[PDB]
């Protein structure tokens, strides 16, 4: 009663894997980077009074 | 309602002392007032807190 309309689901999902190329090309690499680096056991847990 | 008891005593002339680690968690209303009531009313001396009042933080 409507058609042919939409995607299937192995159509879309092609389609959304032209996505993540045309993406990556604009960002080839993770942009983000958290302060800490290295693993938990790396870096010791203390308190302290203050910055100054 | 829940009862309470709540019987007021004679002043005996003394003072109290307390100390700030051992008060933190009850309010000060009811720390002044049943001491009050139970006879300390000149002085009273408080022993300040060894780990609760200086600022402090935790860092890697």
């Amino acid at each position: 009663g409507i058609g042919q309309i939409h995607f299937n689901v192995e159509t879309s999902r092609k389609v959304c894997l032209d996505l993540a190329k045309s993406v990556l090309r604009l960002v080839p690499v993770y942009p983000l980077v958290s302060p800490v680096k290295k693993q938990h056991d790396d870096y010791w847990f203390v308190g302290r009074l203050g910055l100054d | 309602q829940l009862g309470q008891r709540k019987y007021p005593q004679v002043v005996m002339g003394m003072g109290m002392t307390s100390g700030f680690d051992d008060g933190y968690n009850l309010t000060p209303e009811r720390q002044v007032k049943m001491a009050y009531g139970l006879g300390y009313r000149d002085w009273w001396t408080t022993y300040i807190g060894m780990s609760h009042y200086w600022k402090g933080l935790t860092a890697f």
